[PDB]
């Protein structure tokens, strides 16, 4: 990765992309050419540029790719719904004494109609007091993946053990569902009043409170 | 032609493991052979090469003498043998095939790829999962719809493939991926919509299949009578 | 640059046995050595390569194992077919080849005695002005068989050249003969000529003289 | 034709050289200085020390006792102080705190005939002191004469690189007042390393006192018969002539006349009759100047010679070393390396040029393929592994790698190129791994008859000779192209300096010319730029980013007519692009002819037979 | 699967010009190193000149001048052309194909023969038994190689020793050919040796007789 890539890069349905991969002279500067690679999220890599002038059987003509001085492009004709996918320059290096590939850049081109988050909160059944622990879900549907913070409280102080945050996964209907667990202990469980989830996106912000007893 | 490998390896902090990656429709012919890992949120390292029809290695200088790669010839199968693991080891690995051309540049590009490897580096030993059921309560049945499900605890590897009526139901299921936590556990989730007709007349069960542990336990799934 | 040396020119050994021919380098090369098998009156084949290998169709009863310096051509079981010459070759970082000595490969034979039969020239040389005298060797065994020539009981020196015939594939008889060229000035000079032989098989040398003058 | 001297201890026999440095001008202006008694003119000025002084001195009763040289003279700063006292030759170097009018004083006694030194009053005092050197002690005349000046000395001091040259020879003379002129080679004497930076300097006289005459001591003295000369030292071209003795005996001028410059370009003391081009306004050059970019960062060229791994023969690495200076010297000098032949380029001149680029590239290989690396070589390496052009510039360095590349067993690492089909082009890698063949039927890469692997292995045993030994492989390629240079050799940086004709060294060359301001706009990724005759006019100067167009001192093209040597001295002088100011001199009968102006010559109505050719037409002679 | 043909060995004159065609079959002469191995008559292998895939060629000190290589690819022959020769140039030439240092296929091999001389009859004397027994012809000055040598038109193959041809120092080989006989039937039988060669043609049946008086 001593290869320059940027971290995300941006595009449209319609426009032209370009990514620079620039690396040192003992590698990227010197006669050595480049090699574009493209990786699924799911799926091996394979090689979609070799030469910086030829294309192998199967890629589109829409990719194309040049090289000058110190520095390789990737030019797209078009971006698709499968072109997310990350790509890398590979070059020979000299004083690594072997191959090596590029930082890596995204390229998302996506869009959801993200609405209010709609949070349900549930407690352990009865049989859980008997494990000797305590876990706390947080169930969060209807929502988009960006602003995911889950705060927890106890109506006296904020909780700061226990709390994480899990990726979330693709539904059949462009959603994208997950949540958060809290572990606690049955001692602990009776002695505070009630116990509720936090979640705050794009300013909503919205309250769910239960009650043991 | 096309690579295939192994499947997923779990190995410990410090064991050796020993991987393969075979050839169908075809062998390795006269192309040398590498070695490329792929790390989550890193890039693509290089460990090294073969060279099939003589036998002959070339390592990286960031991997020193602690992994050794071969591969026979006759059966067309590489090998990816390291010692002495690590934590941080929770890359895939794949076996990549060079393609050489005349030129200027004379840079390696990999034509062909294998498939991946996962392997994965976990102290922690295997247990037996425990699942305990989750009714919707009063007042969360404000409309006619309710939220119920089986959640997994304990459970060493997040992968585990949750039927509903031993798949019958196909609409309305969701399947929720596991979290890092404090002492390596995973947890994942799992809620489907029912209407709140069929509670008194359909119950709800929960199959979990665990193909390491061999184990199969099935449990039931009753409303609440307080709320 | 490179003198490729072999120690044993011609060794004889039985159908059970190991010739154990052995080639030297100047310098030192590394299992980068061939060996060759040249019948005699037909092309030469090769027999192993790098010194370590073997070429495909060889018998698997030649071998080799030499690291740097001393090679080696043992033969586990020695065939009545695979009686020829060898050599040891080695190339240069460009293609100079440089081919060693040859060592031949003999069938035991009893050692007999070197028949000596003089053979004075005839009255018809006598008009053509050169006069030939030469005489014959015959089942003698081995090589060694001096063949030199006592004229009026003094030495002589640069004046017959030896020939000497192929085994047979009867019973592997060796036969030798010399010839002596003079002119017919120096025929009248002399008037006893002789040919003196030594071998293991004889306890005392045999020599047999005649006269110019006999009937 | 005075004050030459021996510029270079290499002894000459029957050969003439060419030097430049600070020479005495011929037949120049110098200054008289006067001290006779009769009226008492004691002059002991300050002048400066421009570059050098030649002394000219006639002395009769020893009145000259030394010299002081310095810069402030006022205990300030380091001085040179040399002085002759009646008993010994004392050289000190301190601070001394000199009195306005040093002198030295003798007295003379009525009673006895006899002169003793009596009084040294030159310096107060002295605290520091470096250098100090006295001279065997020895007994002195100073007693006066009534005749003329018979002793004649010339000295000549040179200060370059802090050290002092005094030049001095004694001749006899008889003369009144003049300066006597003649032919006398100045051999060197002794070199002082001083080191100190001389601006101007004092001569020093000797005062007489006896009882005629009265008064105090600022007054009661007398002055005597003397006489001195000072000449300043101008860097110009000259030709010496060194017999079978090797002492100088004449020597010609190259910036005096044009009839002096004809001397010079044809290396000879006699002149016949014809053309010569000579030049047109010609100004010597009075310094020297370099200019280099001011990157200051070492080449890594420690990666390259000690990496902890080689690449294979046919995959050789190649590095690209640049934005840095490289010195040559250290590599050189390592007592370690085996292979030093190189093709256009030199190891002295490796340290002065450079190029756009510099690549290098690593492998290891034997050395009988060592050898097989120049550009004019065949074989299994050298026409299918690695090529290089005809015109390659540069040079490989190979070494002795026998402790590496090698195991207890044949160390099978390292792979070369056995077989291909056609010839490999010049700074080409081929990393193939296709089944060669060489039947008529294809292979499908398999290993069956006629269907091998190219690459061979190689067996590094240590147990072979000196010629199979792997040794380890740099080679570095030189590539000069037209754009700016990122990466030049270890050299000082100077000053600018402009209207002036000086040397000037940018970027590797180096010539004559004057530094002037251009109005030209110049293109990014070019450095140089010439006029129809090929000639460099221009520089960028990174340093500064400021155009600087070469004018030449002289374009020459000036004809120079001489009817010969042995007839008379005077010569006619025409010049060809000049329509009749850049001239020599004006002098008169200045004539224009459609070839050109002529001067010195006379122009006459009449038309007789061509004697020289001068052109369109126009002919002149040497007639009464 | 491979063969190597050879052509163009002869008879030529001492600072002559020969040229060779070695003929390959199952490879490619422009595609792999082709080698010229020579070996002395009664001497061991030497290595004389080799020709890479391209267009280089090598050949050895004794023989860096006077020799050129140049293949063809039109019929797939390769050609050695020497333009002059030294009377120790004669000797068996093998064109032979070579996987880097060593060789795998070779070939025949043409007999190349530099003298001074000419085609000359042989002349045969006879060898006089002394009073077993051993009776025979010698041939003496006759060139070039081969002669053959027949007893009693065939008849007698039991103790024939032929041996083989030697060269002198006036440049005309010379045989001698002896057949061990009984004594007993010295005078019964009769032996004529037949000696005759292609070269001049000459065939001449003379009988040996026993020592007689002089
Ligand atoms: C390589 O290392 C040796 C030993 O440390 C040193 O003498 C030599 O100068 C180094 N090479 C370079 C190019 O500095």
């Amino acid at each position: 990765s001593v290869l320059t890539q940027p971290p995300s890069v941006s595009g449209a349905p319609g426009q032209r992309v370009t990514i620079s991969c620039t690396g040192s002279s003992s590698n990227i500067g010197a006669g050595y050419d480049v090699h574009w690679y493209q990786q699924l999220p799911g799926t091996a890599p394979k090689l979609l540029i070799y030469g910086n002038s030829n294309r192998p059987s199967g890629v589109p003509d829409r990719f194309s790719g040049s090289k000058s001085g110190t520095s390789a492009s990737l030019a797209i004709t078009g971006l698709q719904a499968e072109d997310e996918a990350d790509y890398y320059c590979q070059s020979y290096d000299s004083s690594l004494s072997g191959s090596v590939f590029g930082g890596g850049t995204k390229l998302t081109v996506l869009g959801q109609p993200k609405a209010a988050p709609s949070v349900t909160l549930f407690p352990p059944s009865s049989e859980e007091l008997q494990a000797n622990k305590a876990t706390l879900v947080c169930l969060i549907s209807d929502f988009y993946p960006g602003a995911v913070t889950v705060a927890w409280k106890a109506d006296s102080s904020p909780v700061k053990a226990g709390v994480e945050t899990t990726t979330p996964s693709k539904q059949s209907n462009n959603k994208y569902a997950a949540s958060s667990y809290l572990s606690l202990t049955p001692e602990q469980w009776k002695s505070h009043r009630s116990y509720s989830c936090q979640v705050t996106h794009e300013g909503s912000t919205v309250e769910k409170t239960v009650a043991p007893t | 032609v096309q690579l295939v490998e192994s499947g997923a390896e779990v190995k410990k902090p410090g064991s050796s493991v020993k991987v393969s990656c075979k050839a169908s429709g075809g062998t390795f012919s006269s192309y040398a052979i590498s070695w490329v890992r792929q790390a989550p949120g890193q890039g693509l390292e290089w460990m090294g090469g073969i060279i099939p029809i003589l036998g002959i290695a070339n390592y990286a200088q960031k991997f020193q003498g602690r992994v050794t790669i071969t591969a026979d010839k006759s059966t067309s199968t590489a090998y990816m043998e390291l010692s002495s693991l690590r934590s941080e080891d929770t890359a895939v690995y794949y076996c990549a095939r060079e393609n050489g051309y005349s030129g200027y540049g004379a840079a390696a590009n990999f034509d062909l790829w294998g498939r991946g490897t996962l392997v994965t580096v976990s102290s922690a030993s295997t247990k037996g999962p425990s699942v305990f059921p989750l009714a919707p309560s009063s007042k969360s049945t404000s409309g006619g719809t309710a939220a119920l499900g089986c959640l997994v605890k304990d459970y060493f590897p997040e992968p585990v493939t949750v039927s509903w009526n031993s798949g019958a139901l196909t609409s309305g299921v969701h399947t929720f991926p596991a979290v890092l936590q404090s002492s390596g556990l995973y947890s994942l989730s799992s809620v489907v919509t029912v209407p709140s007709s069929s509670l008194g007349t359909q119950t709800y069960i929960c199959n979990v299949n665990h193909k390491p542990s061999n184990t199969k336990v099935d449990k039931k799934v009753e409303p609440k009578s307080c709320d | 640059d490179i003198q490729m040396t072999q120690s044993p020119s011609s060794v004889s050994a039985s159908v059970g046995d190991r010739v154990t021919i052995t080639c030297r380098a100047s310098q030192g090369i590394g299992s980068w050595l061939a060996w060759y098998q040249q019948k005699p009156g037909k092309a030469p084949q090769l027999l192993i390569y790098a010194a370590s290998t073997l070429q495909s169709g060889v018998p698997p009863r030649f071998s080799g194992s030499g690291s740097g310096t001393d090679f080696t051509l043992t033969i586990t079981s020695l065939q009545p077919e695979d009686f020829a010459s060898y050599y040891c070759q080695q190339a240069n970082s460009v293609l100079a080849l440089t081919f060693g000595g040859g060592t031949k490969v003999e069938i035991k034979r009893t050692v007999a005695a070197p028949s000596v039969f003089i053979f004075p020239p005839s009255d018809e040389q006598l008009k053509s002005g050169t006069a030939s005298v030469v005489c014959l060797l015959n089942n003698f065994y081995p090589r060694e068989a001096k063949v030199q020539w006592k004229v009026d009981n003094a030495l002589q020196s640069g004046n017959s050249q030896e020939s000497v015939t192929e085994q047979d594939s009867k019973d592997s008889t060796y036969s030798l003969s010399s010839t002596l060229t003079l002119s017919k000035a120096d025929y009248e000079k002399h008037k006893v000529y002789a040919c003196e032989v030594t071998h293991q098989g004889l306890s005392s040398p045999v020599t047999k003289s005649f006269n110019r003058g006999e009937c | 034709t005075r004050g030459v001297y021996y510029p270079d201890k290499v002894f000459r026999s029957s050969v003439l050289h060419s030097t430049q440095d600070l020479f005495l001008p011929f037949f120049s202006n110098v200054t008289w200085f006067h001290a006779i008694h009769v009226t008492k003119r004691f002059d002991n000025p300050v002048l400066p020390f421009n570059d050098g002084v030649y002394f000219a001195s006639t002395e009769k009763s020893n009145i000259i006792r030394g010299w002081i040289f310095g810069t402030t003279l006022d205990s300030k700063t380091q001085s040179l102080l040399i002085v002759n006292n009646a008993t010994n030759v004392v050289i000190k170097v301190c601070e001394f705190q000199f009195c306005n009018d040093p002198f030295l004083g003798v007295y003379y006694h009525k009673n006895n005939k006899s002169w003793m030194e009596s009084e040294f009053r030159v310096y107060s005092s002295a605290n520091n002191c470096t250098f100090e050197y006295v001279s065997q002690p020895f007994l002195m005349d100073l007693e006066g004469k009534q005749g003329n000046f018979k002793n004649l000395r010339e000295f000549v001091f040179k200060n370059i690189d802090g050290y002092f040259k005094i030049y001095s020879k004694h001749t006899p003379i008889n003369l009144v007042r003049d300066l006597p002129q003649g032919f006398s080679a100045l051999e060197p004497l002794v070199d002082l390393p001083i080191g100190i930076n001389i601006t101007r300097f004092q001569t020093l006289l000797a005062l007489h006192r006896s009882y005629l005459t009265p008064g105090d001591s600022s007054s009661g003295w007398t002055a005597g018969a003397a006489a001195y000369y000072v000449g300043y030292l101008q860097p110009r071209t000259f030709l010496l002539k060194y017999n079978e003795n090797g002492t100088i005996t004449d020597a010609v001028d190259c910036a005096l006349d044009p009839l002096s410059e004809t001397k010079c370009t044809l290396k000879s003391f006699t002149v016949e009759k014809g053309i010569y081009q000579t030049s047109n306004f010609r100004v010597q050059p009075t310094e020297s100047i370099v200019r280099f970019p001011n990157i200051t960062n070492l080449c890594p060229f420690g990666e390259v010679f000690n990496a902890t791994r080689f690449a294979s023969v046919y995959a050789w690495n190649r590095k690209r070393i640049s934005n840095c200076v490289a010195d040559y010297s250290v590599l050189y000098n390592s007592a370690s390396f085996s292979t030093f032949k190189c093709y256009g380029v030199s190891p002295t001149k490796l340290n002065d040029l450079c190029f756009t680029n510099v690549y290098a590239d690593s492998f290891v290989i034997r050395g009988d393929e060592v050898r097989q690396i120049a550009p004019g070589q065949t074989g299994k390496i050298a026409d299918y592994n690695y090529k290089l052009p005809d015109d390659f510039t540069g040079c490989v360095i190979a070494w002795n790698s026998n402790n590496l590349d090698s195991k207890v067993g044949g160390n099978y690492n390292y792979l070369y190129r056995l077989f291909r089909k056609s010839n490999l082009k010049p700074f080409e890698r081929d990393i193939s791994t296709e089944i060669y063949q060489a039947g008529s039927t294809p292979c499908n890469g398999v290993e069956g008859f006629n269907c091998y692997f190219p690459l061979q292995s190689y067996g590094f045993q240590p147990t072979n000779g000196v010629g199979y030994q792997p040794y380890r492989v740099v080679v570095l390629s030189f590539e000069l192209l037209h754009a700016p240079a990122t990466v030049c050799g270890p050299k000082k940086s100077t000053n600018l300096v402009k209207n002036k004709c000086v040397n000037f060294n940018f970027n590797g060359l180096t010539g004559t010319g004057v530094l002037t301001e251009s109005n030209k706009k110049f293109l990014p990724f070019q450095q140089f730029g010439r006029d129809i005759a090929d000639t460099t006019d221009a520089v960028r100067d990174p340093q500064t980013l400021e155009i600087l167009d070469i004018t030449p001192c002289s374009f020459g093209g000036v004809s120079v007519i001489t009817p010969g040597t042995n007839t008379s001295n005077q010569v006619a002088v025409l010049y060809q692009d000049v329509n009749c100011w850049r001239v020599y001199s004006t002098g008169s009968n200045v004539f224009q002819t459609r070839a050109g102006c002529l001067i010195g010559a006379e122009h006459v109505n009449n038309s007789y037979e061509c004697d020289i050719p001068i052109g369109a037409g126009i002919c002149a002679s040497y007639q009464t």
